[PDB]
């Protein structure tokens, strides 16, 4: 097979629907080819695997009006950063007429970082509202990296309005 | 595998008991270890009975994926995932004169692999803020690894690349991956978190002055490391206020003023209240120890009173190597708080007249 | 096509999207340049429709049982509220003309900020329909989602809400 | 010379159809709105 | 035209002065240019990307690195360039504030490993 | 020359100038395999 219409399946499997050639039989499992191609494949989808939960969550949480306003706050913010993660996709689709580097390995990997710490925060305040909820974000502010630091502390500038 | 689960729970108990209203302190979801993917080091014909000029192409591709930790399909890379080692099998039939230049490849790709784990391991909570931005730092150049690798894509996709010109290229490459691998394994080694590992860094910075290719990759790192507790110090000296979420300071608060009220009879706030940690230290400030404490000790017996917060001028400190500035900064703030406290002890509250109807 | 979608999107869907009365913009159609999954995309996206095209039907109907002034006031911003969501489907397919490039993923992320305008409006145009607010008490209906928890209800509901203080002027000119 | 040309306005009348670079070449003018020599 | 005086336009471009009022500067620019009429390096124009982007984000412009995004698909779309490394490279080259280290960050391909 | 610059990296008390002597050990392999490698474009030699 050529390679155009993998990138065109691993294009999609970042939303969390399956590609043609790529399929997800174990819902623990991640995004599976079905021979260094398939070894390849495994680490550019988990951003679609880890994408799953924080979109569920924020889609989830913020049509709860019994939730409460602190926290409606922040799906505010994770929707916020997920439309940029689609800028990001219409770009790569629309470059299009190799042009990939390592199948994109290079590229996704300034999104990994940002996505593991959205994807461990949630289940970190899961339940909570108010000064509760507050406390677990101020959590991860001490944190030593510069970047991630840089990403939490907007995110609770938004939430404790 | 396994043992990194156990390093940061024995890493969390010393904070979980230190703090004593700081529970639940933050701590990684189990997917971040289920999943082993996050790590970069996780047709089949022999290629050994092809002819020459066929055989270089086909191992250059393959070792190209092999840098980036993905595994070949004529090598490969044996299963090891634990500690900072990993194994390598090179096809059991091929040209020797090929397969020891492939054999001399090797070694930068071991020190990827362990480079790669550390990244993971010490830029959660447990490792603390320092640990966090010494990853952070190395990490930077493991995005440039990556955009070398593309490159030399690149020039294989049209066609010129053999296996000489790519032991030429990874030649600068292997030097600064092995400068980072050996700096992982002694982070790791002495187990050290904190301002221990400003000391490991601090010695190891040092320790080049001769090659000056090495003291610049390690200089960087130190500053990026050095950047956390610097603040922490600022806070320290120019106020009075030190919070410590994971122990990288030499200053610890162990309270006393429970006992009796405006009384001392160990004068334990010039005393045992404020003390100093041997091993906290960063190995350059060990002459400074005493002071760094006494300064800061000083305006909080004075804040206590009733008197106005001051520091001469608030300035923002780097690690530099011979010539030291942040030093003498810390002098002359230092004897602007001795100098305000005696002041305020020898007008109001005085000590004359004390002396005097004694 | 580049018009079809920026039509479904408003009040003509065709037969690729096929209208339903509960809910509609159906799709089964094949083709082999929009991707298997990207149907799942486009039914991402006809949320976003149907609301507009409910929407459309409530003012229609406006401007006995339910009436009164208030229906052909709430109603008027409702129509200020679907002004930037004209706007920026006009500027799409000015830009659409130019590029061919473009995918789905530009209307997509372009207009992401109506998934939360859209339903979070739309659940206070259910409720004062299914019961009976359509004398003055229509202020209070919209006054408690107004302070909204998202931003773009947060703003949305106040623009409709001034006019309805606007009509209370004017019944409390006359009495005073 | 050739950058010397570049610095010209191009034309509007744009057309929906024309999505490879539409910049206008008027979709059939109308029959008096173009008179004076039409008319004779 | 021809390059020899297309240079000369360009020492009257950046100077205020004419080319008959100046003769030392087009000296020293047939000095330079002179046996470099071609690139000595093999052309990377996705490393010349990624360093506009290395640059932006260096600089703390994100926003305008994200442009450039789409910037460069609007050069692949349009298509009427050949040399699409030469002048971005030469506009990375002549950079300057809107208002570190390369040496670690990788160069273009020398040709040292090819007989030139 | 090569088995010398193999151990006096893995020798912490050679010295700080060993360390610069040294550097000048690592150029001089450096350059030899980038003349192998010229050497290798012009095969496709006597």
């Amino acid at each position: 097979i050529t390679e155009a219409a993998l990138v065109r399946d691993i294009l999609y499997v970042f939303q969390g629907i399956d590609g043609k050639n790529i399929k997800m039989n174990n819902t623990e499992n991640c995004y599976k080819v079905e021979r260094s191609l398939r070894d390849t494949a495994v680490r550019l989808s988990e951003l679609g695997w880890l994408h799953n939960k924080i979109r569920r969550y924020t889609d989830q949480r913020s049509l709860d009006r019994s939730f409460g306003l602190v926290g409606q706050s922040f799906c505010a913010a994770l929707h916020q950063e997920l439309r940029e993660y689609y800028r990001l996709l219409s770009v790569l689709h629309s470059q299009l007429q190799s042009l990939t580097l390592r199948r994109l390995l290079v590229w996704t990997y300034d999104p990994k970082i940002r996505l593991k710490t959205l994807a461990a925060l949630v289940d970190h305040c899961q339940g909570r509202k108010g000064g509760e909820l507050a406390s677990a974000v101020h959590a991860y502010t001490k944190t030593g990296d510069p970047y991630m630091r840089s990403l939490v502390q907007h995110i609770l500038s938004l939430v404790s309005h | 595998l396994q043992q990194s689960l156990e390093l940061k729970r024995k890493m969390l108990r010393d904070k979980q008991n230190k703090k004593n209203s700081g529970q639940h302190l933050p701590i990684f979801p189990a997917w971040v270890y289920e999943r082993p993917a996050l790590i970069g080091d996780f047709t089949a014909l022999p290629i050994g009975t092809l002819p020459l000029a066929s055989q270089e192409s086909a191992v250059v591709e393959d070792l190209l994926y092999v840098l980036v930790g993905v595994d070949g399909r004529y090598v490969s890379a044996q299963p090891l995932a634990g500690r900072q080692s990993r194994t390598f099998l090179v096809d059991p039939n091929l040209d020797l004169s090929i397969r020891e230049l492939v054999h001399r490849i090797l070694p930068v790709a071991a020190s990827y692999s362990a480079v790669t784990r550390f990244i993971e391991e010490k830029s959660s909570f447990e490792y603390g803020q320092v640990n966090h931005a010494l990853a952070a730092a190395m990490r930077t150049l493991v995005k440039e690894h990556l955009i070398l690798v593309s490159q030399l894509e690149q020039l294989h996709r049209q066609g010129l690349l053999s296996l000489q010109k790519l032991w030429f290229y990874i030649q600068p490459a292997m030097r600064t991956m092995d400068i980072l691998a050996s700096l992982a394994t002694s982070v790791d080694k002495g187990e050290c978190l904190g301002g221990s590992t400003l000391s490991l860094l601090h010695d190891r910075s040092f320790s080049y002055t001769g090659d000056s290719q090495a003291q610049e990759l390690c200089l960087y790192l130190t500053k990026a490391a050095s950047a956390p507790y610097f603040e922490v110090l600022e806070k320290w000296i120019y106020r009075g206020i030190i919070h410590d979420p994971y122990s990288e300071f030499m200053v610890e608060e162990h309270e006393l003023r429970k006992e009796r009220i405006q009384e001392d009879y160990n004068d334990k706030y010039w005393d045992q209240r404020y003390t100093i940690v041997q091993q906290q230290i960063p190995s350059f400030l060990q002459k400074m120890a005493d002071k760094i404490l006494s300064t800061g000790k000083y305006l909080n017996v004075v804040r206590e009173c009733g008197h106005d917060v001051t520091c001469p001028v608030a300035k923002e400190i780097i690690y530099t190597l011979k010539e030291r500035a942040y030093v003498e900064q810390i002098e002359k703030a230092f004897n602007y708080a001795s100098k305000v406290l005696l002041d305020f002890l020898m007008e109001e509250k005085e000590l004359v007249a004390h002396l005097r109807s004694i | 096509m580049i018009h079809e979608l920026l039509l479904a999107l408003s009040g003509y869907p065709g037969s690729i999207f096929t209208w339903n009365k509960r809910s509609g913009l159906q799709v089964s159609q094949d083709f082999p340049f929009l991707h298997p999954s990207e149907t799942s995309v486009l039914n991402r996206l006809c949320r976003l429709g149907t609301d507009y095209i409910r929407f459309t039907e409530f003012i229609e109907q406006y401007t006995g049982g339910l009436h009164g002034i208030y229906l052909r006031a709430f109603c008027t911003g409702l129509d200020s509220v679907l002004q930037p969501y004209r706007q920026a489907l006009l500027d799409l397919e000015q830009e659409f003309l130019g590029d061919p490039h473009l995918s789905i993923s530009h209307v997509n992320y372009f207009l992401d900020q109506f998934q939360l305008l859209f339903p979070s409006v739309m659940v206070v145009v259910e409720q004062i329909k299914s019961q009976k607010i359509h004398g003055c008490q229509i202020l209070e209906t919209v006054y408690k989602h107004s302070c909204g928890g998202l931003p773009p209800v947060r703003s949305a509901l106040e623009k409709i809400l001034a006019v309805c203080h606007g009509v209370m002027y004017k019944q409390l000119s006359a009495w005073m | 010379l050739w950058e010397a040309a570049l610095t010209y306005e191009a034309s509007k009348r744009r057309c929906w159809e024309r999505v490879g670079c539409p910049p206008g070449h008027r979709e059939e003018p109308y029959l008096t709105e173009a008179g004076r020599d039409a008319f004779d | 035209k021809s390059p020899n005086v297309l240079l000369q336009n360009l020492c009257c471009r950046i100077l205020g002065r004419s080319e008959a009022d100046v003769a030392q500067q087009f000296q020293y620019a047939v000095r330079v240019i002179g046996s470099n009429f071609a690139p000595t390096v093999e052309r990377d124009e996705f490393l010349v990307a990624e360093k506009i982007k290395k640059e932006l984000i260096r600089q703390r412009r994100e926003a305008d690195a994200a442009l450039f995004s789409e910037l460069h698909r609007k050069l692949h779309s349009q298509g009427v360039l050949k040399n699409k490394w030469s002048i971005l490279y030469l506009l990375l080259s002549l950079s300057e504030d809107p208002r570190s280290y390369a040496t670690l960050f990788a160069q273009a391909l020398p040709r040292d490993a090819h007989s030139t």
